[PDB]
């Protein structure tokens, strides 16, 4: 209710590219956070509960490709990007033989932590390649952070 | 509160009239269109609009209709297609079987395979008549 | 202590249905949550952690299959099934060749945010396929929603 | 900032084994929470948020190999080892074949939820196959708790 | 401090209430010195194995039918479910808990050293001209 | 406002305090106006590379064995752990810190248009008879 809090998702319109929201429906932007140029801004120091999913996708195989996904802060006390949180996935260990059917797959990741953090500490949430991001529904690509 | 209005927050005594299909709650009634890219689809007093979806492309999708402000977006798959439900939500277009070996039972539904049976010799498997 | 909260599990011996329980070690069900319907409601407006895991199993890959995992919200103020979280996995991307061995196969799906949740919204935590849960061992699959 | 906090992480020098750190940035080891023999350590009877993550790593899939990832509870009131949260990972269904390439793979696994502790319980973060971690880059794997 | 067999009632530093034995758990704390402790029996589908105070019983196991196991005891109130493996076959543990059942070795072009046991494959030696890999003999 | 290379003490408005150097991390703020800050060395297997106020080292990064990446120099105090790729390979970035260490391609049938470079394959060409896919010569005819 008092708490800096935000649950920010993804624009779906914009293809390739990994823009967060907070104008929807179960999505958040209050009491102090701030989101800007696609990070979000703590406005006090504390404890956060800081996390983030996406969900990647593709059409089989037809190459080896590592996706990765990370949350970085970028401190006032320490003015480089640094890793809160972060993971790898690798959907494609065998390449799609030629002529067989391309089938879809799916992969998930999550991470969340809690984490001592200042303010105006930037927070971003991250991937290598947008263009693998799944934006058909909702809940499947978010970014929060929360004060406790 | 009667149909179509619902008991203010801050105030046990008020009843409010609901906002339409096409409109959010702005304040306690002050209702505002959805943004574009967003949408409600039922009379609600919800503080913002919901997110659009997205045809699945990977599913072979293919969009019947845009996201409007009262709709979502639709998706279905194309000519000789039908849609498998993995899920409530999700669903693959695949082609239609054509009964090979065999006999079109029941023609291709929206979302339901053909129905096939089988010349002497062969069986099914996969929807597909084999030896 | 005060605050409403739930951290419920699956029931082990109903085989093919996700069923939820509160009555087991380091599981919960008080200060107003309810579980009515294989639903958790909740008692009163504010901010929740929502949460869920899953895990699937097989046994090798006779099919392509791909599973679900879903946490609804069912507002009053929008009576609608709508996600809050969601995810997609793909564990079969090609069958097993016949005669060949049928390799057990595990995947886990986690889910989690923060969601402003109002009295008497009903929250759902689903999978499109039961059969291929794993009840095997505690702490696999649960389902949890608490008042920050 | 009174509430018992731990956010700790891998020793990166220590190859084959799992153990816990507090003094880096990012981590947390606070307002109560013991770090001793390796597991946490609650101080006070309340509602914690629990979670963990690993990555696990390998190159290419010489053998079939399960990976597990359990959070454990040791309880005052019942001094077995007990699972909260736990999860498989199943990273190479086929043996890669002899001669070709040996291609990274990589599994995260999140687990997280909220329980129950009483004073002088003690929490555990495990996997059965250290070899497999990944320790190359910080917010890979760590392991939390957190008075709610 | 309490003694063996009892524990200190958490809202009441003078207390010591009895523990619950196995195959109950703890209902309600002793409602103050010299009381009974309220232990109630576990439910059908749970247990508890050892002496406790634990708010409820834990969820009983399940044999994993992935792996090939097989259910030697079922869940009572006071043990756990336990599972095995079938004839000719050895578990092995991918961790503490979870074990897979793989078929025992024969040996082929080689020689039975030690059989098979339960959690443990068959050791073999090998013939000339092969050496071990994967526990079978291949020519060398 | 405070000047460069101090900070706003974070319990106290009035008072500014000095950065701590790189190779260390802030073991205690200023106490009060004037005074120093309180600045340690960063201990084995962290690390500090800027100027900073932050209450503990960084965790040194480790080279990626399965990317077949090789160290380069460890970590100290003030420098994370740098990796690289051996004679004849490059790194191919998957993303802003993740690299593997690929082979470079050969050109054969063609020529090397472009050499290899630390973070670069070989581009390659091919000459008559010969075209190009994914940077090998394949046979016209
Ligand atoms: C499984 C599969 O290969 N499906 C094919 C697709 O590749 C092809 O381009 C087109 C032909 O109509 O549509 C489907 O029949
Ligand atoms: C055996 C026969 O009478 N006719 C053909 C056969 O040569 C073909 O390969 C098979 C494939 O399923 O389909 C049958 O119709
Ligand atoms: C990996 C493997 O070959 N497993 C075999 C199974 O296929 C066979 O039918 C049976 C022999 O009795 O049980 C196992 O030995
Ligand atoms: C992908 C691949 O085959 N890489 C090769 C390896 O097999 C070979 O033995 C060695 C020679 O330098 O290193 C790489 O060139
Ligand atoms: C096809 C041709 O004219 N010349 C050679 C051929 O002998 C060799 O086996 C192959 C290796 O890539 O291609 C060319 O180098």
């Amino acid at each position: 209710s008092d708490k800096p809090v935000a649950h920010v998702v993804a624009n779906h319109q914009v293809e390739e590219q990994l823009e967060w929201l907070s104008q929807r429906a179960n999505a958040l932007l209050a009491n102090g956070m701030d989101l800007k140029d696609n990070q979000l801004v703590v406005p006090a120091d504390g404890l956060y509960l800081v996390y983030s999913q996406v969900l990647f996708k593709g059409q089989g195989c037809p190459d080896y490709v590592l996706l990765t996904h990370t949350v970085s802060r970028f401190a006032i006390s320490y003015q480089e990007k640094v890793n809160l949180l972060s993971a790898v996935k690798s959907p494609c260990p065998k390449d799609t033989p030629e002529g067989a059917e391309l089938k879809p797959w799916y992969e998930p990741i999550y991470l969340g932590g809690v984490f001592q953090l200042e303010k105006g500490d930037q927070l971003s949430a991250e991937v290598n390649l947008p263009k693998y991001l799944d934006f058909a529904e909702s809940g499947q690509v978010y970014f929060g952070v929360i004060a406790l | 509160c009667p149909q179509g209005k619902y008991i203010h927050p801050q105030d046990n005594s008020i009843c409010c009239t609901k906002c339409h299909k096409g409109t959010y709650l702005y304040n306690d009634t002050d209702c505002r269109e959805c943004e574009s890219g967003s949408f409600t689809a039922s009379e609600n007093h919800l503080r913002h609009c919901l997110s659009c979806s997205k045809c699945r492309k990977e599913m072979g999708q293919v969009e019947i209709s845009s996201c409007t402000v009262d709709r979502d977006t639709v998706c279905g798959c194309r000519k000789n297609q039908y849609r498998h439900y993995w899920s409530e939500n999700l669903f693959q277009c695949f082609n239609c079987s054509l009964c090979l070996n065999g006999t079109v039972h029941l023609s291709c539904q929206e979302k339901q395979n053909t129905v096939c049976t089988c010349h002497a010799g062969f069986f099914l498997r996969e929807n597909e008549c084999v030896s």
